[PDB]
Order: C-alpha cells, then sequence, then structure tokens
C-alpha cells in the first residue's frame, strides 16, 4: 500500500516497513 | 517565532527561533534547554527527517509548528 | 566506511563499502554476507526503495547509516 507517516514522530515511512525506521513504533493499533 | 519540539516520552520543549536558523542551531537550542548532543540529536517535520546545514525555511517550517525530537547514538 | 543493515531474521550486519559505493555493489555485498540473491532483497533507507544504477551518496547515506532490508516484492519493480 501507500507510504505511511508514524503516529508519534510523523516520520513517512516506506509500505514494506512494519515499524517505523525513525522511533521503532509498530504502524497500527 | 515559537516552535515545538515534542520527544518520544511525550514533552514538548518551546524554542524561540527565526526561519533562516539552520537545523544545527535548532539543535543547539534544543541541547541547551536538554542536555542532548546536537551529534544524538533527529529532527522530524512532515514526515521529513531534517537535514544539518539547512534552514527551518528550508522546509517551510512556519511559526507554531511542531517539530520531533527522536535521540540517535552519535555516529563516529 | 562501515554500514549496518537490518536483515529478514531482525539482527544487524555491518558491510564495509565505498563512500560511493553502488546499490549493485551494495547488494553484492549482502548477497555475500547474508545470502540473500540480489534480484529478492529490497534495501529501504529514509523511506524510500533503494535503486540500481544509483549509489550511497544520491541516498546520503553515510558512515554507521542503517538499511533496511526486506523481501522483494510485493512493490515491486
Ligand atoms: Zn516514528
Amino acid at each position: 500500500g501507500a507510504p505511511w507517516n508514524c503516529d508519534s514522530c510523523t516520520f513517512l515511512n516506506h509500505p514494506a516497513l512494519n515499524r517505523c525506521e525513525q522511533c521503532e513504533m509498530p504502524r497500527y493499533t | 517565532m515559537q516552535i515545538f519540539v515534542k520527544t518520544l516520552t511525550g514533552k514538548t520543549i518551546t524554542l524561540e527561533v527565526e526561519p533562516s536558523d539552520t537545523i544545527e542551531n535548532v539543535k543547539a537550542k534544543i541541547q541547551d534547554k536538554e542536555g542532548i548532543p546536537p551529534d544524538q540529536q533527529r529532527l522530524i517535520f512532515a514526515g521529513k527527517q531534517l537535514e544539518d546545514g539547512r534552514t527551518l525555511s528550508d522546509y517551510n517550517i512556519q511559526r507554531e509548528s511542531t517539530l520531533h525530537l527522536v535521540l540517535r547514538l552519535r555516529g563516529g
């Protein structure tokens, strides 16, 4: 799917990643 | 102008800045408040990691914006 | 120059690369060290997939940067 913003730090992450590249938070809760 | 810097632990740092301030200048202001060396700081805004060398204006960071502070191990 | 790659297992490996090494050479080093064929590698840095025909400096990858390895596809060129 689409690049996604981390809920915590806003980093715009690649859709192939399940955790934020910057702060390691999971995409969903 | 004022901007805000939010830590991952949910604290908000208030900073006095100008659009012409570099990202390094902003990190120095965060060091003044938080004791964190600039080399241990990553700033994120509107999805992007802010690069040393550029200015707030380079990223269209306006008054009252919130940046996010993410810590890193100092690069060797 | 040392860079880090977060591998499929969650371990991290270190690579010794040229400061402007080609992405293809980086994938070749990952194949040798981790065993993944370059065709099956997808490398992510700063939210971006790394492309063959580019170099590390095209992505502002510097010493002790961390790349993330993911299975190709389903991106996936
Ligand atoms: Zn994050």
